C-alpha cells in the first residue's frame, strides 16, 4: 500500500493527480510545512465542506486518486492518503519554475569562534531549482564523509527557489592541520559540479 | 465553533513523563472519539490510541503499550472537555509533534484538528546561543549556534532588513543542541556604504545579542 511519486513539481493552471495504494474507506489530507492535516475528500471521493471544487478523488478498482484542477499556489503542500489507523508517506508537491542554477558561497570560521575550540566552515547554495542537490566537502583532496549537516529552507513564495545550507564542523586542532577547504556541488542547472575554495 | 486548543511546547529529560493537553470546545463532545497523532521530524503521521469521551475508555498502538496514558476530564455542563496524552519512560524516539483530532464518522476521516505540541526529548537544559559572523552581488550572515531549547528569532537591522534574507530552519548536533544560519545577500557595492546587524533573540534563555558583520 504505497503512494505514487514521493516529489511532484507542477505549473500554475495544470492538473495533477496523486495515487494511493489502499483498501477502505480512504481519505485524503493536506498538509503545509509545519501544520496541522486538513481533510479534502473523506470516503474517497466525497468532497470536505468548504474546500475548492478543484479537489476529487475516484476509486481506482483497488487505488484512489486525488486530483487536483487548476493547480494553485495554495495547493503546494504535501498530500497523503489514510485508511483509519494506517498512513501513506505523502507526496510534496511544489511550483514549477525556470531551471536556475545555485549561487555558492563559503565561509571560513571566524576566529571568534576558534577561541571556543570549534571551527564550522559554511557552504550556501542560494536561490536554485529543482529543490534536489547534493553538496560534498574536499579539502586538500581529502573527502570528508563524516561530521556535516544541512539545512534547507521551503520553496520561497516569491521566487519559487531554495536555499541550502551545508555546515561542516572540526575541533580547532584539525582545522589548522589542512589549509585549504572547499564546497563542491551539484545540480540539474550545472553541467558540471561547482566549488568553491579558501 | 468546534475547536481544539493544545497546549504549548514541551521540554522532558530522558526517563521522565511528558503530558500533553487538548481542550475541546463548541460541540456535542461526547459524540465524538478524540484520537492523538504524532510527527516525528521529516517523517509520517503514526497514531498513538484514541479515547472514548463518554465511556473514558482508551486504547492505544501497541508500541506504546504501558507507556502511555489517555485520560479525560468533562466539564460540569458538557460544554468543554480537556483530553491528556501522559507518556512516561520517554525516549529520543518521543521526539515529535502531537496533535489531537476529533473523529468524525464512525470510520476515521478527521476533520478537526489541534494545532500540535512540540515535545523534544533531551539531555540538556536552557542555554543561550553564541553568535558569529559570517563574513564576505556578496552573501554574509550570522552563524547562531548551540542554543537551547528552540526557537530563537533573527532579524536584520532590527527588521529593517528584510529582502534577500535567508534563515535555515535548525539542525540538532552530536551535542544535543541547535545550530541554525541566517543569511542574506547584497550588492558588492553597498559593504562600504551600509550597516548590516544580525538581531538575535532567545527569549526563553533571555538572550538578545546584536551583531555587525
Ligand atoms: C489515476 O491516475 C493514474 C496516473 O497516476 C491514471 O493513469 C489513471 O487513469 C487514474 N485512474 C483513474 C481511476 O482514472
Amino acid at each position: 500500500m504505497t503512494q505514487s511519486p514521493s516529489s511532484l513539481s507542477a505549473r500554475v493552471g495544470d492538473t495533477v493527480t496523486i495515487t494511493c495504494q489502499a483498501n477502505g474507506y480512504l481519505n485524503w489530507y493536506q498538509q503545509r510545512r509545519g501544520k496541522a492535516p486538513k481533510l479534502l475528500i473523506y470516503d474517497g471521493s466525497k468532497l470536505e465542506r468548504g474546500v475548492p471544487a478543484r479537489f476529487s478523488g475516484r476509486r481506482w478498482g483497488q487505488e484512489y486518486n486525488l486530483t487536483i484542477n487548476n493547480l494553485q499556489p495554495e495547493d503546494v503542500a504535501t498530500y497523503f492518503c489514510q485508511v483509519y489507523e494506517f498512513i501513506v508517506p505523502g507526496t510534496r508537491l511544489d511550483l514549477k519554475r525556470t531551471v536556475a542554477a545555485p549561487s555558492v558561497f563559503i565561509f571560513p570560521p571566524s576566529d571568534e569562534q576558534l577561541k571556543s575550540g570549534t571551527a564550522s566552515v559554511v557552504c550556501l547554495l542560494n536561490n536554485f531549482y529543482p529543490r534536489e542537490a547534493k553538496v560534498q566537502w574536499k579539502v586538500d583532496n581529502a573527502l570528508q564523509s563524516g561530521n556535516s549537516q544541512e539545512s534547507v529552507t521551503e520553496q520561497d513564495s516569491k521566487d519559487s527557489t531554495y536555499s541550502l545550507s551545508s555546515t561542516l564542523t572540526l575541533s580547532k586542532a584539525d582545522y589548522e592541520k589542512h589549509k585549504v577547504y572547499a564546497c563542491e556541488v551539484t545540480h540539474q542547472g550545472l553541467s558540471s559540479p561547482v566549488t568553491k575554495s579558501f | 465553533q468546534v475547536h481544539l486548543s493544545q497546549s504549548g511546547a514541551a521540554v522532558t529529560k530522558p526517563g521522565a513523563s511528558v503530558r500533553v493537553s487538548c481542550e475541546a470546545s463548541g460541540y456535542k463532545i461526547s459524540d465524538h472519539f478524540i484520537h492523538w497523532w504524532r510527527q516525528a521530524p521529516g517523517q509520517g503521521l503514526q497514531w498513538v490510541g484514541w479515547i472514548n469521551p463518554k465511556t473514558g475508555q482508551p486504547n492505544n498502538a501497541r508500541q506504546f503499550q504501558g507507556r502511555v496514558s489517555l485520560t479525560r476530564q468533562a466539564s460540569w455542563d458538557f460544554d468543554t472537555y480537556s483530553f491528556y496524552m501522559d507518556l512516561k519512560a520517554v525516549r529520543s524516539d518521543d521526539t515529535a509533534i502531537y496533535f489531537c483530532a476529533r473523529q468524525r464518522s464512525d470510520f476515521w476521516d478527521f476533520d478537526v484538528w489541534g494545532s500540535g505540541t512540540q515535545v523534544t526529548v533531551s539531555s540538556a537544559s536552557t542555554k543561550g546561543p553564541s553568535v558569529f559572523p559570517l563574513a564576505p552581488t556578496a552573501a554574509l550572515g550570522c552563524l547562531v549556534k548551540d542554543y537551547f531549547p528552540e526557537p530563537v528569532t533573527v532579524s536584520w537591522n532590527s527588521g529593517a532588513l528584510t529582502s534577500g534574507v535567508h534563515t535555515f530552519p535548525a539542525v540538532l548536533q552530536s551535542s544535543g543542541l541547535y545550530s541554525l544560519s541566517s543569511v542574506v545577500t547584497v550588492p558588492s557595492s553597498s559593504l562600504g556604504t551600509q550597516t548590516y546587524i544580525c538581531n538575535v533573540n532567545h527569549k526563553p534563555s533571555n538572550t538578545k545579542v546584536d551583531k555587525r558583520v
